[PDB]
């Protein structure tokens, strides 16, 4: 029952420059003057990786640019050329007693240039009209800031109603994000709207990107 | 090099018991020993315990003691958990690493008096689109499947390249899928573009063409 | 008395401390062992063969605080080599030498041997094929070591060391180090 | 008759098979040597008192073969440790153990020891900051290592090493290997 | 004592191409069971740096694409990737036996494309015509094949007396080549005839590049 | 860093002998054995022999005894070979060796009885002849050094591209060599471009403009 804190819950770093995160330990470990910590890597999907081992041991096959130090009760990780790969889950481990302990976690996001969503609506499918109800699908793609307000429009009225918003990860590559958000209708109160609008405010613009169809179109 | 197969996902109902099974390649089964990891919801790794292939000598902590019983089959090269009293915050990602550098690929347990349900598969074409640019985005939505996971992928795994998948939102028990990927305007009508979703857990394969509507 | 069994009692020492200084060889030292293990009976009851002889006090009340020593060692790490042998079921537990044991699995099987140091480092030499790791050959082997091996002492020191950097030399040999990774209390 | 003269010899020789092994301590490794060196002509002059004697030529004539036996080997090994003198002034040429050392240079001058080996690749641990390369313990040391140390013989070759692969463990302790590059003869 | 040799003296590798070069020992080194050879690498202007030693064991700092095994007599260096800057000359030694003799030495050369020659003169300098001498240079520069036939006809006579020629070694950044056709007389000699011409002939084309200048030109 | 810093090169009358000293640094001395290799012919690399820095024992290869002898000053952390009864086959570059992994910068001993001559500087520019392209060619040659190391530098290094510098050459046992470099119209006449010619056998340096004229 050995506890561990990591200080900074996320980190946004630019690419090129350094990135810390910092461990501190209710106990000195202190065996025959060793002290014992793991650093970890996870992805989302996959099982975690060592990356570090007793505190300054580089596991075979990482990096150079992953430097772990630190003594007594304060553990200390250095990541200094940051690349646009480095966008995973960090965690620490105690391997000195018994009851084996790891920490909470720490996230690591890259930055990077603002970027404006691409936006695309899809009308309901013929296959669940027929079957009845119906699902008004927006996407958003390729954007930065990830905090973007997705409204929809049923002639012209807002209805938060029935929305469902799913957010994708950061990208591995682009360091981009995408959205998701689906509107459910029954199969009665379709037929009675005929304009249907989504509107994305996005941090980058003063002007809202806006997207509609007309249920007589298609 | 070194395999470490698991068995696959499960659901069963509160105070249940089951038995992850994994099986290892690549080495002499005896002479490493074993872990378990539970990963509970969310982002959070935990130690269950260890254990010698060779002579048994568990070790557990002591707040998983009583709830998982640890077993050797030198027969087959595998390695048995026995999960006892299962409930409702037992559900999680558990699998056996060796020595912190070899680890399974995740067996998925699920704890729920609830009932295994096919998806059902609406895909999604730019209808009336009247779009000139040199891009076209399509899609398809899976909806009201249940457990996780399903697979959903274009083209049997040929076209992957521009496809954003999102996680999966939970609404009345039944999960939603949603999938969307961008190809040129070339591609269509030409290109024969195909959603292929996959449910092992109700033994439910699907394969859509999607076509100009 | 004669001088020619004095003669081979000198000459059987030098023969002790030249070539068994070594453990290079399976069936070689556990004869050795299993002499300094009947050394100590003998050397007790010598003493107490003393004490019943008590004429001119010099063999009185001195062969009477040595055998208590000797009687009283003996019994307190015979207590020892009992609790070693308790966690570890080997027979290797009753040398008298160490109560400290490596483990390392090999060709199907796990060979044990006794050792003197539990240190941080480990050191391991493959030479021609055959594995020398911390003063004992340990048989044959190319270079398909195992990545995590054993030390076990009696009241804690389970710890695990593991395969941290190996290298392969000219067309037969090769060497590797083995850091501690994880310990392990009892 | 005397028995506290016996058990005093059983106790003596239950510590020196015990603690005679490890080269560590300097000053307590070299009175081993000492006490070897002195064994073989005691054992010759041990087997000829029953020359003197003679009294069954059936059991006075072994002690004829086999003084001559011990009387033969000692010669015959006092010239080679002398010709490993003659190549290197130094005084552990007189060990009578082995015929091969071990030249390790640290802090300014040069550390000899004697080698049983001379395999083709040496290992090289360090703890707390403390070197131990074949058993010996050369003293203290940081990670501040030689690409360059020396094996050297009687006639046999002087065989150059060569720093082929260090490792830092723990913000004192290494591991180090001395892969055989280079082999002169004489 | 002992006679090493290597038998691909010149060698001519593209990029991407492995290239392999040979080795035998006279006299089948062997010291219970391990064989002794050590590879060097030497380019222009700087001492030679060892590669690999005995026989397998890659020194530290050298790249993985380098390696080479052996076994008795017969040893092999092996490049896999070869690049634009494997330009160097290569050696073997013993490292056994008294002498530590070394073997002869290979020259690895890079193909590439053909390329034309760029051709410059210079007159004789104001400094030379005071003194009393006289001298005409011309410089090719920037061509990949190495055979270029150079002549100077004066009057359609060719000068082949006074004139010298300096090649450079191949280029360590795009492979190419460069030369030096320097002809020296006196000025009783350079004030007779009134254009100097400089040829060259190269293999890319059926039509020589050509540069001359007028005594009076200038 | 291990570093081995030698005296120079040197000119010498045949049948002289003269000494080679290399200065170490970076490293205790008295530590590793040092080698001599002579490279001869600019192709062909030899052994001369080895010395220990601690106990003075050498040993020579087969040809070099009483050829070379090698000896140390411990207190200047220096090492030293004496070349004896110098002939015209003994010009060549000498290194200086530890473990085969740090040479020094080696040492150019030329055997040879002719005049040290000073080197004569001529500039190169296309005079009126119109050339305002792109492709711009400046250049110069150095006459009537001796024995070698003549170094030909542009605007004091800040030329470091698009210059040929060409092996030397030899014409009535003098040294002569050219060298140019390329440069767009827009830095000629417009910049002033400067030959810097040193020449430390003559113990002369000479920085000569060229003038477009
Ligand atoms: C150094 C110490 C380390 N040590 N670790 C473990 C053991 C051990 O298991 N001994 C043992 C002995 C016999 C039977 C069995 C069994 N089964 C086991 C030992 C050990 O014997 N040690 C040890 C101590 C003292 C001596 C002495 F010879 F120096 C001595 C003796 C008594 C009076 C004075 C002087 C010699 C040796
Ligand atoms: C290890 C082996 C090889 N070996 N290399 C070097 C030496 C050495 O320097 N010995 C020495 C001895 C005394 C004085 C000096 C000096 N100055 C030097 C030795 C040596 O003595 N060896 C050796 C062989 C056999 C035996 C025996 F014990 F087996 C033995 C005894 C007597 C009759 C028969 C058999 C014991 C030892």
């Amino acid at each position: 029952d050995i506890v561990m804190t990591q200080s900074p819950a996320s980190l946004a770093v630019s690419l090129g420059q350094r990135a810390t995160i910092s461990c501190k330990a209710s106990q000195s470990i202190d065996y025959d003057g060793d002290n014992y910590m793991n650093w970890y890597q996870q992805k989302p999907g996959q099982p975690p990786k060592l990356l570090i081992y007793t505190t300054s041991n580089l596991e075979s096959g990482i990096p150079a640019r992953f430097s772990g130090s630190g003594s007594g009760t304060d553990f200390t990780l250095n990541i200094h050329p940051v690349e646009e790969g480095d966008a995973a889950t960090y965690y620490c481990q105690q391997n000195n007693e018994d009851p084996y302990t790891f920490g909470g976690g720490t996230k690591l996001e890259i930055k990077r240039a603002d970027a404006a969503p691409t936006v695309s609506i899809f009308p309901p499918s013929s296959e669940q009209l027929t079957s009845g109800g119906a699902s008004v699908v927006c996407f958003l793609n390729n954007f930065y800031p990830k905090d973007i307000n997705v409204k929809w429009k049923i002639d012209g009225s807002e209805r938060q109603n029935g929305v469902l918003n799913s957010w994708t990860d950061q990208d591995s590559k682009d360091s981009t994000y995408s959205m998701s958000s689906t509107l459910t209708l029954t199969k009665d109160e379709y037929e009675r709207h005929n304009s249907y609008t989504c509107e994305a405010t996005h941090k980058t613009s003063t002007s809202p990107i806006v997207k509609s169809f007309n249920r007589n179109e298609c | 090099e070194v395999q470490l197969q698991q068995s696959g996902p499960e659901l069963v109902k509160p105070g249940a018991s089951m038995k992850i099974s994994c099986k290892t390649s690549g080495y002499s089964f005896t002479g490493y020993t074993m872990n378990w990891v539970k990963q509970s919801h969310g982002k959070n790794l935990e130690w269950i315990g260890l254990i010698n292939p060779y002579n048994g000598d568990t070790s557990y902590n002591q707040k998983f003691k009583g709830k998982a019983t640890l077993t050797v089959d030198k027969s087959s090269s595998t390695a048995y958990m026995e999960l006892l009293s299962l409930t409702s915050e037992d559900s999680a990602v558990y699998y056996c690493e060796v020595i912190n550098t070899y680890w399974g690929q995740g067996t998925l347990v699920t704890v729920s008096a609830a009932k295994t349900t096919p998806p059902s598969v609406y895909p999604l074409a730019p209808g009336s689109a009247a779009q000139t640019n040199s891009m076209v985005t399509l899609g398809c939505l899976v909806k009201g499947y249940f457990p996780e996971p399903v697979t959903v992928t274009w083209n049997s795994g040929s076209l992957s390249s521009g496809v954003h998948t999102f996680p999966a939102v939970l609404q009345s028990d039944l999960y939603t899928l949603s999938s969307s990927v961008t190809v040129p305007s070339s591609t269509w009508p030409s290109e024969t573009v195909t959603c292929n979703v996959a449910h092992p857990a109700s033994s439910t394969k699907v394969d859509k063409k999607i076509v100009p509507r | 008395q004669w001088n020619l069994v004095i003669g081979f009692l000198f000459l059987a020492w030098i023969m002790l401390l030249q070539f068994a200084y070594s453990n290079r060889n399976r069936f070689l030292y556990i004869i050795k062992l299993v002499f300094l293990w009947l050394l100590w009976p003998v050397t007790l009851a010598c003493f107490v063969l003393a004490a019943v002889y008590r004429i001119n006090w010099v063999t009185g009340g001195i062969a009477i605080a040595m055998a208590c020593i000797v009687g009283l060692m003996w019994l307190s790490y015979f207590v020892a080599s009992f609790r070693l042998f308790a966690r570890t079921r080997s027979m290797w537990s009753f040398n008298p030498e160490t109560n400290i044991l490596l483990n390392v699995p090999l060709r199907g099987t796990i060979v044990t041997r006794p050792l003197m140091e539990s240190e941080l480092v480990i050191g391991a030499v493959i030479i021609r094929g055959h594995l020398r790791m911390a003063g004992h050959s340990l048989g044959r082997c190319d270079i398909k070591d195992l990545p995590k091996e054993i030390t076990v002492a009696t009241s804690r020191t389970l710890s695990y060391y593991k395969l941290g950097a190996s290298q392969r030399v000219g067309t037969d040999s090769g060497f590797a180090a083995y850091n501690r990774y994880r310990i392990g209390n009892y």
